């Protein structure tokens, strides 16, 4: 029903930055919370940052202070400013969204690599 | 009242996915204050991230119970919050765990006897994050009454039941001293078991410890336990006779001989056969209004059409204590859904059984409710 378009990944030097963007399709009333998870070396994915349509934010402990999520509520699009990137931040970052009925939608992901 | 052994006495010489349930404490009513619960159980290891969602966004003030585990060493937790449900609002629970490739979402579908005292201890190593996480809880039957969390600010053993708050400073100073010794034991055993299994110093591991005593309706000693587990698997345990040990692998055999030569079992036997039951009797008397009560199940039935031909009948049982209960459908051990008993958050428990019956044959099915708080077993029908 809902599609998530992701952009802004790629290669970056240590200490550099990157701005991820995620846009949801459909009606503006189709999506509330939007954010990012990132793939761990193992099976699971870990919370990076998410934001509600009202602006309430939550960050994972690994990215507190360096990462910042913002929202453009006229187009249901969120942005993730990733500062001070380290090799430990290298992963596939999945955009996700929650419908107002608690239905979750997941994007294909964007690879992020931090050099040595 | 915990064990009080010297620290050197008890020195030492599998991943499960959580089951999830979302429900309210009481039947949902418009404008009536309630509590939204998310009960995760049967998972290992203990690290888990549980969120409560309202209309597709996180609920801020969410509380959870203290970490405990069952007989198979799998953990269980209850996440809850106070809420007033209205017409439009929708609720769910999101759980993340090492066994899940992505967080799982479960929506809130709005439409005389024996006694025991238990103590559970969990220690999880945190390489580089600091000292291991230590959590200890005490139970009298299905009621938690004390707690300790190494990450809490008090660094004290804290009451979790009204009848234990009567105890004086000598009691709480002693329990705080004993629970810190339990933590130091697990702290050393984590470094010991790591090298005993040739594991790296960068991974996280878990040590679990359980002991307690059972008494009959005459409050006389029945059985005692003292079990130890490493990473969710049995390590060493005290036999029912309380004088011999049951070890699993080779490293546990080494601990078995060091404990046999130091006569550890006799010190444990004296506590379980004497001290454990003595203070269990004191708790049962001091909390007689709570621990010796028998709350009868408040029952009712619901009917939900599934395919306009087959219809689902659900037998409910709510607000009952203790947790032991039997629910059966009589036309039938097949095509009958029986859910796990779950805590309500106020000391009571819940359970329901379901039966898919053909439309028109509703009055040909009966539900039987067997509870020790019920004089005569109830029989319910639509």
């Amino acid at each position: 029903e809902v599609k998530l378009v992701e952009s802004g990944g790629g290669l970056v030097q240590p200490g550099g930055s990157l701005r991820l963007s995620c846009a949801a399709s459909g009606s503006i009333f189709s999506i509330n919370t939007m954010g990012w998870y990132r793939q761990t070396p193992g099976k699971q994915r870990d919370l990076v940052a998410d934001i509600s349509s009202g602006g309430s934010t939550k960050y994972g402990d690994s990215v507190k202070g360096r990462f910042t999520i913002s929202r453009d509520n006229t187009k249901n699009t969120v942005y993730l400013q990733m500062n001070s990137l380290k090799p430990e931040d290298t992963a596939v970052y999945y955009c996700y969204g929650l419908s107002y009925s608690n239905d979750d939608y997941w994007g294909q992901g964007t690879q992020v690599t931090v050099s040595s | 009242y915990m064990l009080d052994l010297q620290p050197e006495t008890t020195d030492l010489g599998i991943q499960r996915t959580p089951k999830i349930q979302v429900y309210s404490r009481h039947p949902a009513e418009n404008g009536k204050s309630n509590f939204l619960n998310c009960y995760v159980s049967g998972f290992h290891p203990s690290d888990i991230e549980v969120d409560l969602l309202k209309n597709g966004e996180r609920i801020e003030k969410v509380e959870h119970s203290d970490l405990s585990f069952s007989k198979d060493w799998s953990f269980y937790l209850l996440y809850y919050t106070e809420f007033t449900p209205t017409e439009k609002d929708e609720y769910a629970c999101r759980v993340n765990h090492v066994t899940l490739s992505q967080p799982k979402i479960v929506k809130w579908d709005r439409d005389s006897g024996s006694h025991s005292m238990r103590y559970f201890f969990t220690s999880v190593s945190r390489p580089g994050r600091g000292e291991p996480r230590f959590i200890a809880v005490g139970y009298v039957d299905d009621t938690q009454f004390v707690r300790f969390d190494s990450d809490a600010a008090s660094q004290r053993m804290e009451p979790r039941a009204p009848w234990i708050e009567q105890e004086g400073p000598e009691y709480w100073d002693g329990e705080t001293r004993k629970v810190k010794a339990h933590s130091q034991t697990h702290r050393v055993d984590l470094g010991t078991l790591r090298g005993a299994y040739n594991q790296s110093e960068a991974g996280s591991h878990t040590v679990q410890r359980m002991y307690g005593c059972d008494v009959g309706s005459d409050w006389r000693f029945l059985r005692g336990y003292h079990q130890y587990a490493y990473d969710g698997k049995d390590y060493i345990a005290l036999k029912e006779d309380l004088r011999s040990w049951t070890a699993a692998d080779m490293a546990a055999q080494t601990t078995k001989h060091k404990w046999e030569a130091a006569h550890v079992a006799e010190q444990l036997r004296a506590y379980l056969e004497g001290t454990c039951v003595e203070w269990l009797r004191r708790y049962l008397e001091n909390g007689k209004e709570t621990l010796q009560r028998t709350d009868a199940p408040k029952t009712h039935m619901t009917h939900h059409a599934v395919s306009d031909h087959e219809a689902t009948l659900r037998c409910w049982a709510l607000s009952f204590y203790p947790a032991e209960i039997t629910l059966t459908w009589q036309r039938q051990t097949q095509d009958t859904e029986l859910v796990e008993t779950r805590p309500a958050g106020d000391g009571t428990f819940q359970k329901w059984a379901a039966v898919v019956v053909p439309s028109g044959q509703e009055q040909r099915y009966t539900c039987h409710v067997q509870h020790e708080g019920l004089p005569k077993p109830l029989t319910l029908r639509w």
